[PDB]
């Protein structure tokens, strides 16, 4: 934890990222639901198969 | 992707559906059905060469291509008997078409069984050896979800694979009796070994039997069973599904 | 081409072996048709995608 002091310089328009995700094997249909992404700058992770 | 019409079917259903009606004709083929219905089977035997006295067009469209062809003439089988009868029809998820009379080139024996056959219909001749026991094969098995509360099917026909969960991973339980299951026995014919030579070797070839065809057969049987020669799945193997067998 | 004597010592099983094959992408239904075998005794060529 972390606290500090300032002024904001800059905002970006507010969007939607996405939390509680789901995928589809394209093929084998296989389905992963209620796959957590971390919050924060992250990027995905898909499966390898 | 999904398929709407197809009208090649859509005519050659027809051309069966006006063979088998047999009204204005002499009603051998109507008889047979009729007598087939009393009987409660659902393998109607057909003389090929009644085909081709009617339409040799359609009856060359058959031995060149068994598999399509086939799938056709048991929808106008199906249809008809519901014609003639409903509930009857209704009593089986389908019906099937046995092939019987004179096939010139594909009349052949396990020696001359080539592989150019394939896809086509071939009445092979021969002396059966090794038979399997009778065991019941799943084609279509239906699931239900009692989370979701909802029904789901598969079936496999040509095509681990057995589902048991939803794609939210729900249990699955199978209702085993809507589900479709058929005896399904495998035999191996050989050329007689009277008419054989001593330099060559054997040809066996494997023969897949379902339903009333199963257990009409027994090792060392001569008989002759019409069916289509097809590959299996993978330099491949290759086995004869039966549409009809008869012991000579 | 050549031309030689000799006899036979061992012989196979009158087996089939695929010329014309045709094969489909499992996902995209990409189907490639009618893809000729070389004669000989090898095996198969799969595509990359």
């Amino acid at each position: 934890l972390v606290k500090i002091p300032g002024i904001i310089i800059a905002a970006s328009a507010v969007r939607a990222k996405a939390t509680r995700i789901s995928i589809q094997c394209r093929s084998c249909r296989n389905t992963l639901t209620n796959i957590a992404m971390r919050p924060g700058l992250e990027g995905y992770a898909l499966p390898r198969k | 992707t999904v398929v709407l019409d197809d009208v090649e079917l859509r005519e050659a259903q027809r051309d069966y559906l006006d063979f088998l009606d047999d009204e204005e004709d002499q009603g051998i083929y109507q008889s047979k059905v009729r007598e087939l219905i009393s009987d409660n089977q659902y393998r109607l035997i057909v003389n090929v060469n009644d085909l081709r006295r009617k339409n040799e067009k359609r009856a060359n469209r058959l031995l060149n291509n068994a598999f399509e062809e086939l799938v056709a003439f048991q929808r106008a089988l199906k249809d008809f008997v519901a014609s003639i009868d409903a509930t009857y029809a209704k009593q089986y998820e389908e019906f099937y078409v046995g092939l019987e009379g004179s096939f010139g080139s594909k009349h052949v024996s396990p020696r001359t069984l080539t592989s150019c056959f394939l896809s086509c219909v071939v009445c092979v001749e021969g002396i059966v050896t090794k038979c399997s026991l009778v065991r019941p094969k799943v084609v279509r098995s239906v699931h239900y979800c009692p989370a979701t509360k909802k029904t789901i099917e598969r079936r496999y026909s040509d095509l681990s694979v057995y589902p048991t969960k939803d794609e939210e991973n729900n249990p699955l339980e199978t209702e085993y009796g809507l589900s479709v299951y058929k005896d399904h026995q495998t035999i191996t014919i050989q050329e007689m070994p009277e008419k054989a030579p001593a330099g060559q070797l054997p040809r066996s070839v494997d023969v897949i039997l379902d339903d009333d065809l199963v257990d009409k057969a027994k090792p060392g049987d001569r008989v002759q069973v019409v069916g289509t020669y097809r590959c299996l799945p993978g330099t491949f193997r290759t086995v004869l599904i039966a549409c009809n067998v008869k012991q000579m």
